[PDB]
Parts: structure tokens; C-alpha cells; sequence
């Protein structure tokens, strides 16, 4: 019943409040959205959010994020964003300066530059500390299923069976 | 994942999400938190509602996109959101995800479901009466 | 972009598409096609839809998602996917889109939305009722 | 009524003929819609499925395809597939070799090769030539907005102004 409102999942504080300082200077709910979700960009909350975490296979570290402006129903969307932190903020990019929806990879990169983003990578010493403690776990866990060498047991590269 | 609704006090919103997907993905992987309806979703005339959990099994189901069409008949968020996570919960009993939902005049809720290992969702909540951001909690079903 | 349903004679539905998407696309753009609820999707326990069209703009409504969802519900496959495009209608009446439907049981069809270039949707049909192809139209609305 | 039933979008014939084979030589569903979406890329239906078609600013054709299970409900999907001309064939790849749903870009193209899948070019002389006619025309039409110079009357590169 009272508004205005934010919700975020999990216990990020510093993230709800960046929103709501964007409510107070009156800014719209689709800044108060890039701003929360940004914030947590700069803190890699848990790890889970921004760069430096969460590294794939080869231990890059590649970024999804979106923003749905509720009023219109236009969406901004990054899939596979490499080597761009802010991600949410190409994601506003994409809902404000395209007629699309998605946008992913390396290619989101280069638009992302055009932007005006900065192009850096997003590996940190810990990103990759964990990548090699995985690669010495025999890449346990991962995702690959009938596959050889056995998924289970060995790192790839794999073939099918 | 970072799910965030807001609901501006013209009675606007917007929805989003932010992550680096789940760890050891294969290289080049995309889940549900860039998907529109899956990740996040937001309708001014229905409300908003963003997911957070395995993608893989979530993208599947439209977690974000359901919760709203539920609270689009009037359905009270904590039912919607757990709605959500019950039709997921058939088919993949051991599923790991976690949803916020809220209406269009305020009115907020969440759900998860209920792990071994995720018995609680622990959610961030900020309006007028309060002000000061509160930590909200959850028991998983 | 090629939607396909398909019902096994043993009652398993598979969903699909295939597409090189939409003429002079931003590098890097990825429409609704291999998205699960946009371009296509199937269950068992409800059925099967698959959209064609614009699909920045079809994307957003999840259109396959919400076709299964009132045949799920109960609802004529042509008065679902009908319903679907009414739905993206009234919030884009010129965008360029159409659905097929098809329920568990094998009964389809299809909708379209009417502009000044496309009043007309003929989509494959091959069913052992006619062992041959047989192309179908569907006015659009 | 009675099944099987293949329905799909499009007079695409051949690809409905391609799916009905597959059912009849003992094949699922899954074989079916695999076969009549394959075809239409073969076949470059329309020049809207498969390769030498739709090429983005740059000239490049990207493939987007997705095949769904509606038994275990999982799905296998490409997005922004590049260089790989079967589609279909490496979404049901992303089904049957990883508990993921979404590969994209040019990381989805290395997925491919250790699939199976012949590397190459998906550029046509057709589509070479239909994007040099879209350049001289000032890049008419295209998906930009909000930008500079104006995307109603010039080609990029674009900028926020
Ligand atoms: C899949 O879609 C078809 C088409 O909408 C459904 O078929 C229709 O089924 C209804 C319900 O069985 C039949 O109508 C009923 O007719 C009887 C006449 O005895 C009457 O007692 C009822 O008051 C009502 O009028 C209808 O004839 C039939 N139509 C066709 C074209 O087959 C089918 O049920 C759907 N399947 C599922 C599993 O939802
Ligand atoms: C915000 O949260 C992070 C996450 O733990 C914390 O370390 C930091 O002190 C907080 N920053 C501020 C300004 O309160
Ligand atoms: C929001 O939630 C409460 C609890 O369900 C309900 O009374 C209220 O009317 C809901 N808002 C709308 C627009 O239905
Ligand atoms: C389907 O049939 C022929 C048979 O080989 C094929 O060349 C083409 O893809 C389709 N032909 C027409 C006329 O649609
Ligand atoms: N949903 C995210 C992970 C998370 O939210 O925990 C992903 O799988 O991309
Ligand atoms: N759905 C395709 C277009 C089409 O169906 O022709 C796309 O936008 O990628």
C-alpha cells in the first residue's frame, strides 16, 4: 500500500538504498533499477553479481542483465556481455537507443563501446584462483552429460560419446 | 543475481537483474536473468516479479512472467510467487529458485522452494512506512 | 523463421524453430526464436504453440508460453492462440506476428494480426487424416 | 484428431514433408521437428531460415534456433549461432550434452566444432550483394533510435548524443 517501493533478492542493503536515493532525487523506476543493480556491479555482491566472479570453463567471467520499463513494456538485455562491467547500463543502452530486446556476446561489446562502455576484462587474481582449484578438482562440477571423457570424472575437452 | 522491482509513486514500474550466470558454465551460457518473463518482467497494469535460483531449470518455466499473470487476476503476491514455485516443484522436486512479487498498489511477497540446503529467502524491502531498508524472510514450501 | 509442433503417435509434443532472424538486425541481436515461451513451446500435459513475426516486439509477451497456458486452462487451440494476439493487439496494433496451436489431443490452429499487407496465415498441416501435407490459411484478426 | 501431427508456420512443405518422414521411419518428435527445421535451412526457406539471408549491419548472417522436449520439458537453443550452418542440429546438441538451455555467439560456434559441426562461412553472394544495396541506400531501414547522426536518414556508426 505505501509507495514508492523496491524489492531485491537477497540481503543486498547497499543496493536497495541506491535505489531509493534515486527515488529521492526523483529519478524514474527505471533509474532507481539501474542504479540498485549497478551498485551491486561495483560490490560483486555475494560474487554472484559483476565482474570478477563466476568464471565458465575457461575461466572468463561473461555478464547477463536486463531492465523492463513496465509503462511501455520495452525491454534492455545483455546475454553474454564480455568484457564490459557495467552491465545493467548497457542493458538501459539497449532499451533506450535500439528497437530491440537482446544483445550478446563480443557484438554486445562493440556496441557497448559505441556507448561509450569501457572495454576491460573482468578477471581478478580470485576469479581465476578459483578457475585453477577447479581445473585441479577434475573440473567437478560442470555441466556436459554424455560426452567423452566422462563428464563426471575428467576435464573436457569432450567429444560425443 | 540481483532481482529488482520498483514501483514508482506515479504507480510506474520497472523491473531488472544483474549477474554472472552460475559458476563453471560452459563457455558462452545464458539464463533466465536477461530473458524478459523469466529473470524479471513488470506490467503496469499487473505488477512486477524477478527470479533468482538455476536458471536452466527456471528459463523453462517463465517464473517472473507467470507470478505477474497470477497477481493479474488479483491473486495476493506471497500466493502468486508460490504458485510459481509449485508448478516448478512437480517436475523438478529438488529445483533451486527464489522469486519476489508485487502488485501494483504496494503490496509485496516471495517464495522458494524448499531445499535441504535452502530452507529460507532472506529479501530486501523498502516503502514510506518503514523507510529504512528492511530485511524480509521467507520459509521455503 | 520455421515454428514447428509436433505430436508423436504415442502423445509426446516437441516444439522447435530455426531462424536467420530479422532483416539488417543489430550485430549481436538474438530475437524471441530460441527463447522457451517466445518462438516455441511444448507439454505434454497441456500442449504446444510456436509464434512467427516481429520478434523484438513478440518477445516481450511470451506468445508460446501464454497459448499452452490457456489450453492448459482449457481453451480451444484457435481460441488460445487467438486470444494470444488479441493480448499483443492492443498493445501494438500493427506489429507483425502469428501463432500456431496445437492440444495433447491433436486438435490445432493458428492467428494472426490483420494489417494493410497480411490478412491471410497459411501454415503446413500433415496429419493422417490426409497422409499429404495440406496447407492452411487462417484469416487474421 | 488422431496423430501424429506435425504443424508448422509457413506453406514450408518440404519441411512438413522432411518432419512426417522422420515420425514414419520410427522417429520421436524431437527427430521430427530436428528434420523439418534442418530442411528449412538447407533449403534457406524464404531466406529467412538458415544462412545466406538477413545480414545484420556488418554483413554477417546469425543463426537463432531452439528445440523443446515437452516430456522433460528441457530445451536446447543457440542464439546468435555463428559460422555453423546446422542450426537445429547443435540446439539439440545444448539438450543432450549440458543441463543448460542457451548457448550463444561465437562461443556457441566452438560448442559446435567439438559437436561436430563444419566451421564455415555463411555468407552468400546473395546476402554479400543485398547489404551493399542496403549501405547505398544510407542503411535504410534499420533498428536504431535516439541517436546521431539521425538512423532515418544516415548509416553509422551511431552515438548518444
Ligand atoms: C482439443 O481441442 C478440441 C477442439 O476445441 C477439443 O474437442 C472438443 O471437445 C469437446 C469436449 O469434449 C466436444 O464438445 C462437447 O460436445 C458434447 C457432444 O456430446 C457435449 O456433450 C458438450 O456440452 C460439448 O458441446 C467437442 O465436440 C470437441 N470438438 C472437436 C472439434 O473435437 C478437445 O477436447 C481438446 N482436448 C483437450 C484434451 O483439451
Ligand atoms: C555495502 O555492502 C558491502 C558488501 O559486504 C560492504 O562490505 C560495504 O561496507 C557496504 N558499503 C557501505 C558504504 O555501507
Ligand atoms: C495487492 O495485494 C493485496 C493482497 O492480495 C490486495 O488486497 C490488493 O487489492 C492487491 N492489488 C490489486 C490491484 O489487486
Ligand atoms: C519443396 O520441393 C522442392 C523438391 O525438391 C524444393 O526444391 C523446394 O524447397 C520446395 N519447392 C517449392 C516449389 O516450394
Ligand atoms: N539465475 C542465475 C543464477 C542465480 O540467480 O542464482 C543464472 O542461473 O544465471
Ligand atoms: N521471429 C523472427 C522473425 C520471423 O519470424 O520471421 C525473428 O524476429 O527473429
Amino acid at each position: 500500500s505505501p509507495l514508492p517501493l523496491v524489492v531485491n533478492t537477497w540481503p543486498f542493503k547497499n543496493a536497495t538504498e541506491a535505489a531509493w536515493r534515486a527515488l529521492a532525487s526523483g529519478g524514474s523506476a527505471l533509474d532507481a533499477v539501474e542504479s540498485g543493480c549497478a551498485m551491486c556491479e561495483r560490490e560483486q555482491c555475494d560474487g554472484s553479481v559483476g565482474f570478477g566472479g563466476s568464471p565458465d570453463e575457461l575461466g572468463e567471467t561473461t555478464l547477463d542483465a536486463m531492465i523492463m520499463d513496465g509503462t511501455t513494456m520495452d525491454v534492455g538485455a545483455v546475454g553474454d556481455l564480455r568484457r564490459i562491467k557495467n552491465a545493467i547500463g548497457v542493458a538501459r543502452k539497449v532499451l533506450e537507443h535500439t528497437t530491440h530486446t537482446l544483445l550478446v556476446g563480443e557484438s554486445a561489446t562493440t556496441f557497448a563501446q559505441s556507448m561509450g562502455f569501457i572495454n576491460e576484462d573482468l578477471s581478478t587474481s580470485a576469479s581465476q584462483a578459483l578457475h585453477s582449484d577447479w581445473l585441479a578438482r577434475n573440473c567437478q562440477p560442470n555441466y556436459w552429460r554424455n560426452v567423452i571423457p566422462d563428464p563426471s570424472k575428467y576435464c573436457g575437452p569432450y567429444k560425443p560419446p | 543475481t540481483i532481482g529488482m522491482v520498483v514501483i514508482h509513486k506515479t504507480g510506474h514500474i520497472a523491473a531488472g537483474t544483474s549477474t554472472n550466470g552460475i559458476k563453471f558454465k560452459i563457455h558462452g551460457r545464458v539464463g533466465d536473468s536477461p530473458i524478459p518473463g523469466a529473470g524479471a518482467y513488470a506490467d503496469d497494469t499487473a505488477g512486477a516479479a524477478a527470479a533468482t535460483g538455476n536458471g536452466d531449470i527456471l528459463m523453462r518455466f517463465l517464473p517472473s512472467y507467470q507470478a505477474v499473470e497470477y497477481m493479474r487476476r488479483g491473486e495476493d503476491p506471497t500466493i502468486a510467487c508460490q504458485k510459481v514455485i509449485s508448478r516448478i516443484q512437480k517436475h523438478f522436486p529438488e529445483f533451486f529458485g527464489a522469486v519476489i512479487c508485487a502488485n501494483v498498489t504496494g503490496s509485496y511477497g516471495a517464495a522458494c522452494n524448499k531445499l535441504s540446503t535452502f530452507t529460507q529467502f532472506s529479501f530486501m524491502v523498502y516503502n514510506s512506512e518503514k523507510n529504512q531498508p528492511t530485511e524480509e524472510k521467507v520459509d521455503c514450501i
